[PDB]
C-alpha cells in the first residue's frame, strides 16, 4: 500500500450482501451509524469520515507464518493436492 | 502288493493341495486400513496434533 489513500465512507459499502453478518450504516453529511449484527452479537458505533481516513495510516502488512518457508509450503501443498 | 491298491496320493498331497495358500484372515483387512487411517487422521484432521494444515497453506498473521 501507498502512504496516502484516498478512501472511506464516500462510495462506500452500504449493507452486507450475505446473511451471516448484517450491515447497516446511516450516513450523514459528516459521520455514519453503521450497525453491525453477527451471530447473537450486536455492535453500533458512529464513524467519522476522518476516522476511516486515519485507518490507513500505520499498516497492517500481513505475512505468511510457514513451517519452513512459503515456497516450500507451496510446493508441499501442491504434493498434498 | 496290497499298497499297490491303497490310494497312491498321499495324506500329504491332499493336505497340500486342498489347503494350498494360508487363508485371509477377517480382521487384517481392519486392522491394516485402521494403521493407514490413523496417518489420514493425523495429517488431515484439524484436531490432530500433527496436522498438515500449517504446513502446507501457511496462516497469514
Amino acid at each position: 500500500l501507498t502512504t496516502f489513500t484516498f478512501s472511506g465512507l464516500q462510495d462506500a459499502p452500504v449493507a452486507a450482501l450475505s446473511g451471516s453478518i448484517k450491515l447497516n450504516v446511516a450516513a450523514k453529511a459528516g459521520k455514519a451509524e453503521v450497525t453491525v449484527a453477527a451471530g447473537a452479537a450486536k455492535a453500533a458505533t458512529q464513524v467519522s469520515a476522518a476516522a476511516l481516513r486515519k485507518l490507513s495510516g500505520s499498516k497492517i502488512s500481513l505475512a505468511e507464518v510457514a513451517r519452513i518457508s512459503v515456497l516450500h509450503s507451496s510446493i508441499q501443498n501442491y504434493l498434498l493436492s | 502288493d496290497r499298497v499297490l491298491s491303497l490310494p497312491a496320493v498321499s495324506k500329504n498331497q491332499v493336505l497340500e493341495n486342498v489347503f494350498h495358500t494360508a487363508p485371509k484372515a477377517p480382521v487384517e483387512h481392519l486392522e491394516k486400513m485402521v494403521s493407514a487411517n490413523s496417518k489420514v487422521y493425523d495429517a488431515l484432521n484439524l484436531q490432530s496434533k500433527r496436522v498438515l494444515i500449517w504446513q502446507v497453506k501457511p496462516a497469514l498473521f
